[PDB]
């Protein structure tokens, strides 16, 4: 049943900048001991970001471009961004993905979905579980539908910092949402940490929609619904050149964006972290 | 080194075929458009 | 040269050749910009009965691609086009079919098959009741459906249907009885490719010799032997330091393999000449 809160807030937009994320691993190619330069829709370095803090009333859900591809992060307490709706109109007039992580599964769905104007988690506050996915209430000329393996997260309010990160790389190709996982523990009081923090891939969905929009599933807590506290992003994918460092086991350590400043752009020329001193030649104006 | 891995990388180079691979020209394209791509493969890493 | 003496064939779980009703026995199909998908997975296929088949006429694929399978699934997706528009449904190219319609991917692309169905699916006033996409805010990415039974804002603007210079999203076809070919109406199943394999067998690992080898991803000749490489679970196999393959994790077993080349070399021919002797020595 599509229900509606008692008062939606936007949230405190605080300023960030992402220092080291949106790295993922984009291939299936084990290579060691060596450096690869390569382009793909990354997040860029240093990418001026947003804090998203819902809190309690404050509730940011509406439709937001997707366009090729979105990062996503959140330091999270009390496990509110779970889920994301793509596609084009966000109303049931067109084809849509709802993925949810349910408490119990991850529920991907292809469909002309009956969406509601307000897509959130109808989960009771005092004990963390779900009572609908008032996202949808039925759906039509479906394409595709999955159910992962069970697993069980608590979702309830929590209190104290940020103890859990994850990060997602978003992206449309042949019909395959590609979704990678990035995940770290944390101890955070407000927005983000630097930190270098790679992704890899998890799911490979031929879902057939039309992505050019996206809207973020947050999670409502009420015991007329509410939520509480979560401070998550939203960054671009951009189809940017990389340097990607691999040690002994494969392992992405370190990376350079090259178009940041013309100190990486000429690391990217060398190919290497260390620049002797001198002048050398780069690309042509 | 730069001398042989610029004659490394040169094979990487597509010099008008579909792709730079001539195995991929040879089995998975139609043997007609396999000769004429064979052909290009050649007279550029030849060249090269 | 070193001649190969083996064949390495390492694949998972092999099943046979399925029956594809999906692919070449289907009765009616609909419009493009909603084309119903049909899936092919877990098969050993070769679509060699997309040509036996006593309802199709074209047999053409995007025809030696019949066999381009060592992959994921494919979707035998099911539609009626036009014969001006037979022509449009391709990876890429971008048509009134692909643009809006029925677009495809171009890792691995399989066939699309047609059939005249002028005595059927057409009449003499045009079965306008089949209809294709023409104007979209926004085009397709490949493997896409449009499902939207919705009257269209031409330019992002509150200017729907029934409201006036408000256009619908649809053409009618024209598929005329009494016109020529490219008026006519072809049900097209098109083998949409992006889990099947074609050369799908299984023979045992012949270790430590220059062999032939088809693995599912790769295929060479070279030698095979069991390696250390830290494969990550989401890694299929590994390159050296140029941009060959050289270690893979077998399809089959999982096996963590080195793939060395095949030894050669060059030959000296020693001798102290015709006028000392008639004997050589090599290098
Ligand atoms: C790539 O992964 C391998 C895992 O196979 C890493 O090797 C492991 O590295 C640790 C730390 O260097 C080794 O621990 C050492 O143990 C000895 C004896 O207990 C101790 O005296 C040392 O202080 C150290 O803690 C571990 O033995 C080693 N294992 C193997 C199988 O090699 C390797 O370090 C990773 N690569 C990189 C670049 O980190
Ligand atoms: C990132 O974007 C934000 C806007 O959301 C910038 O914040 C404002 O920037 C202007 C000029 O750059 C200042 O005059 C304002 O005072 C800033 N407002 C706040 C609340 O910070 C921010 O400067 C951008 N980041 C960088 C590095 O320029
Ligand atoms: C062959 O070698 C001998 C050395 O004993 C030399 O005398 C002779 O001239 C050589 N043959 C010719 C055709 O020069």
């Amino acid at each position: 049943r599509c229900t509606t809160f008692d008062d939606v807030q936007a949230p405190n937009y605080t300023q960030h900048t992402s220092s080291m994320r949106g790295v993922y691993y984009p291939d299936e190619i084990f290579r060691s001991d060596t450096l690869y330069l390569t382009q793909d829709l990354f997040l860029p370095f240093y990418s001026n970001v947003t804090g998203f803090h819902t809190i309690n009333h404050t509730f940011g859900n509406p439709v937001i471009p997707f366009k090729d591809g979105i990062y996503f992060a959140a330091t999270e307490k009390s496990n509110v961004v779970r889920g994301w709706v793509f596609g084009s109109t966000m109303n049931n007039k067109s084809q849509s993905v709802i993925i949810i992580n349910n408490s119990t599964n991850v529920v991907i769905r292809a469909c002309n979905f009956e969406l509601c104007d307000n897509p959130f988690f109808a989960v009771s506050k005092p004990m963390g579980t779900q009572t609908h996915t008032m996202i949808f209430d039925n759906a039509f000329n479906c394409t595709f539908e999955y159910i992962s393996d069970a697993f069980s997260l608590d979702v309830s309010e929590k209190s104290g910092n940020f103890k859990h990160l994850r990060e997602f790389v978003f992206k449309n190709k042949d019909g395959f949402l590609y979704v990678y996982k990035g995940y770290q523990p944390i101890d955070v009081v407000r927005d983000l940490p630097s930190g270098f923090n790679t992704l890899k891939p998890i799911f490979k969905l031929p879902l057939g929609i039309n992505i050019t929009n996206f809207r973020a599933i947050l999670t409502a807590f009420s015991p007329i619904w509410g939520t509480s506290a979560a401070a998550y992003f939203v960054g671009y994918l951009k189809p940017t050149t990389f340097m990607l460092k691999y040690d002994e086991n494969g392992t992405i350590t370190d990376a350079v964006d090259c178009s940041q400043n013309p100190l990486a752009e000429l690391k990217c020329s060398v190919k290497s972290f260390e620049i002797d001193k001198g002048i050398y030649q780069t690309s042509n104006f | 080194a730069q001398a042989l891995n610029t004659l490394v990388k040169q094979l990487s180079s597509n010099f008008g075929a579909i792709s730079s691979v001539l195995n991929d020209i040879l089995s998975r394209l139609d043997p007609p458009e396999a000769e004429v791509q064979i052909d290009r493969l050649i007279t550029g890493r030849l060249q090269s | 040269r070193v001649v190969p003496s083996g064949d390495v064939v390492r694949f998972p779980n092999i099943t046979n050749l399925c029956p594809f009703g999906e692919v070449f026995n289907a009765t009616k199909f609909p419009s493009v910009y909603a084309w119903e998908r049909k899936k092919i997975s877990n098969c050993v296929a070769d679509y060699s009965v997309l040509y036996n088949s006593t309802f199709f006429s074209t047999f053409k694929c995007y025809a030696t691609k019949l066999n381009d399978l060592c992959f994921s699934n494919v979707y035998a997706d099911s539609f009626v086009v036009k014969g001006d528009d037979v022509r449009q449904i391709a990876p890429g190219q971008t048509g009134v079919i692909a643009d809006y319609n029925y677009k495809l991917p171009d890792d691995f692309m399989g066939c699309v098959l047609a059939w005249n169905t002028r005595n059927i699916d057409a009449t003499s006033t045009g079965n306008y009741n089949y209809k294709y996409r023409y104007l979209r805010h926004g085009k397709l990415r490949p493997f896409e459906r449009d499902i939207s039974n919705v009257p269209f804002s031409p330019d992002g603007k509150p200017c729907t249907p029934p409201a006036l210079n408000c256009y619908w999203p649809l053409n009618d076809y024209g598929f005329y009885t009494t016109t020529g070919i490219g008026y006519q109406p072809y049900r097209v199943v098109v083998l949409s490719f992006e889990t099947v394999c074609g050369p799908k067998l299984s023979t045992d690992l012949i270790k430590n010799q220059c062999v032939n080898f088809n693995f599912n991803g790769l295929t060479g000749t070279g030698v095979l032997t069991p390696s250390s490489k830290r494969f990550q679970p989401f890694q299929q196999f590994g390159r050296d330091v140029s941009d060959f393959t050289d270690s893979v994790r077998d399809p089959k077993t999982s096996e963590i393999l080195d793939i060395s080349p095949c030894a050669f070399g060059g030959v000296s021919v020693i001798t102290p000449g015709t006028n000392a002797s008639s004997e050589v020595a090599v290098l």
